[PDB]
RNA sequence: CAUGGAAGUCGGAAUCCGCUAAGGACUGUGUAACAACUCACCUGCCGAAUGUACUAGCCCUGAAAAUGGAUGGCGCUCAAGC
């Protein structure tokens, strides 16, 4: 098992992301739009799926 | 307290709405009790609220609570 | 659209000097001396009071006047770690298998070494040199900690991301193998 | 802004039925305080606090109803009250004083002054000696009652208070705030 | 109303008033049920702007073919481009 804080602070870095729907890359949480320049900035973003 | 008749048991399975009653100075007598707990300016702001508070028996025939607590023109005691 | 006057300030407490030559800028207190270029950016340095040090950009376009407050922060960071230093932390996350950890001293120079064995059951002894003026250190105050500290915050923390970034699982879901090793406090090294 | 207009009538009309005000400068007090003191100087006097008045009180200079309104200008910086009243100074000077509450710690609160248990015994349930373990603070269960045998520091004078004890305080009914209303200067007195 | 138990927060149906500058018969978390906690709303600090929706210029994404290769060539960036 893994302690309720660690397992918390681990997620941060790997579970609660955007995702965006034209090139698969993962963004911050707060974000509005991709940072790459293939899809041209685009703003269609998901959340990333969680586990269960 | 002001209920229709009484509640026998095994009939609140089903809707129990019908707890209309009257509306006049029954209630507001019973406002007296409480004697306005929190400020209120004596029992003027408590007739007001213990008026309005029984909103769902929709006072006596075609008054509603709300219309008599609004309409400020019956005397304070 | 170009702005004729964009102007910023950075005040300097009396423990330590600072001076600025050629768009240089070295600065010397009590905890040591650190040193930065900025030959890159045009700005123009003043001193505006006794203890003020102003910097402006005349005619800048939008882009330009961005870089005006980034160059402010970077200097006031620099005053900031020669007179209280920084320090990171970070943590342990298992779940079967335990995480060793070697911080060996100084190799014969003033680097340190970190050696990490045991990462998710593995073979490889994997290896992460540090850059000069960082000491690595085992915590005492509770188990499974590291704690970095230095005088300049871009050494420190470029170094603690260094080992973040080694420990990686691959070929897995990521959301159920958590395995790592995190980051968890920024701080000073003095309060 | 319904709201809002009602205020400006409000300031103007009660300002000069009443020859006396005086200032109060309450600060980070529990609003139920301010709920007793309202109802119990609900007879005589009426309190009303707001937003700054940054033209609503200069507004009163402006015109020669009271040359010393413009007097009073500077005084006002921020989260400094009023109080409406027709009673004496002598007798509001400490009526206002009352019901000074016992403010409890919130994880972290500077102590002003050096806090300590004197020795004695809490009479409590001996189920929570875990709490005291964690600060590793000497005591002894007698009778089924926690006994601090020795003296320990809590948390040094300006210092913040261990999560740990200052929930450890509410329960020993010890802590270092005392809340009460202040007193301004008020009318060059 | 509901009830081994539901105190805003199983659920069903209503939405008033006191005190105020402001705090809802409440958006969540949470208790067998209370509590505790968050939000909503208002106040303290600062110093002049801020929010949403549309129009069209240059630039970028959309933009994959077979011998080595063509704004005519070199090269050009407050142009030697529009
Ligand atoms: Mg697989
Ligand atoms: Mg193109
Ligand atoms: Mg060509
Ligand atoms: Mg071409
Ligand atoms: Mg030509
Ligand atoms: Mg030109
Ligand atoms: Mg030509
Ligand atoms: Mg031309
Ligand atoms: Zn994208």
């Amino acid at each position: 098992i893994i302690e309720p804080s660690l397992k918390a602070l681990a997620s941060k870095f790997n579970c609660d992301k955007m995702i965006c729907r034209k090139c698969y890359a993962r963004l911050p949480p707060r974000a509005t739009n991709c940072r790459k320049r293939k899809c041209g900035h685009s703003n269609q973003l998901r959340p990333k799926k969680k586990l269960k | 307290a002001l209920k229709e008749p009484p509640r026998d048991r095994k009939k609140e399975k089903n809707i129990k709405h019908n707890k209309s009653v009257s509306l006049d100075e029954i209630i507001e007598i019973a406002r007296t009790m409480r004697f306005k707990s929190f400020s209120k300016d004596l029992k003027g702001g408590v007739k007001e609220i213990l008026g309005t508070a029984f909103s769902v028996g929709c006072q006596v025939d075609g008054k509603s609570p709300k219309a008599i607590s609004d309409a400020i023109e019956a005397g304070e005691i | 659209m170009r702005y004729i006057h964009s102007e910023e300030t950075i005040p300097v407490p009396e423990n330590l000097k600072v001076s600025i030559k050629s768009r240089l800028v070295t600065v010397e207190g009590p905890r040591g001396k650190l040193q930065k270029d900025l030959s890159h950016i045009a700005v123009n340095f003043s001193v505006v009071k006794k203890g003020v040090i102003g910097l402006e950009i005349h005619h800048g376009s939008r882009k330009d006047v961005a870089a005006l407050r980034t160059v402010r922060t970077i200097i006031n960071n620099m005053i900031i770690g020669v007179t209280k230093g920084f320090k990171y932390k970070m943590r342990y996350v298992y779940a079967h298998f335990p995480i060793n950890v070697n911080v060996e001293k100084n190799a014969e120079t003033g680097c340190y070494e970190v050696e990490i064995r045991n990462f998710i059951g593995e073979k490889i002894v994997r290896k992460v040199v540090m850059a000069p003026g960082v000491e690595v250190e085992i915590s005492k105050a509770q188990k499974d900690e590291l704690i970095l500290s230095g005088n300049s915050l871009e050494a420190v923390s470029q170094s603690a991301a260094d080992i973040q970034q080694i420990c990686k699982v691959r070929n897995k879901d990521i959301r159920k193998f958590l395995d790592g090793i995190y980051v968890s406090e920024k701080g000073n090294i003095v309060e | 802004s319904g709201n809002k207009a009602g205020y400006f009538d409000k300031l103007k009309g009660l300002l000069e039925e009443y020859p006396s005000i005086f200032v109060v400068s309450v600060d980070n007090v529990s609003s139920q305080q301010m709920h007793e003191i309202r109802k119990a100087l609900r007879g005589q006097g009426v309190v009303l606090m707001g937003k700054n008045t940054m033209v609503r009180r200069a507004l009163k200079t402006f015109m020669p109803d009271h040359p010393e309104y413009e007097r009073l200008l500077p005084f006002v910086k921020g989260n400094v009250g009023f109080v409406f009243t027709n009673g004496d100074l002598k007798e509001v000077r400490e009526k206002i004083l009352s019901n000074r509450i016992k403010a409890p710690a919130r994880a972290g609160a500077i102590a002003p002054v050096d806090v300590w248990v004197p020795a004695g015994n809490t009479g409590m349930e001996p189920g929570k000696t875990s709490f005291f373990q964690a600060l590793g603070i000497p005591t002894k269960i007698a009778r089924g009652t926690i006994e601090i045998t020795t003296d320990i520091k809590l948390v040094e004078a300006g210092a913040k208070v261990g999560p740990s004890e200052a929930t450890l305080l509410n329960m020993l009914n010890i802590s270092p705030f005392t809340y009460g209303m202040g007193i301004a200067q008020v009318y060059d007195q």
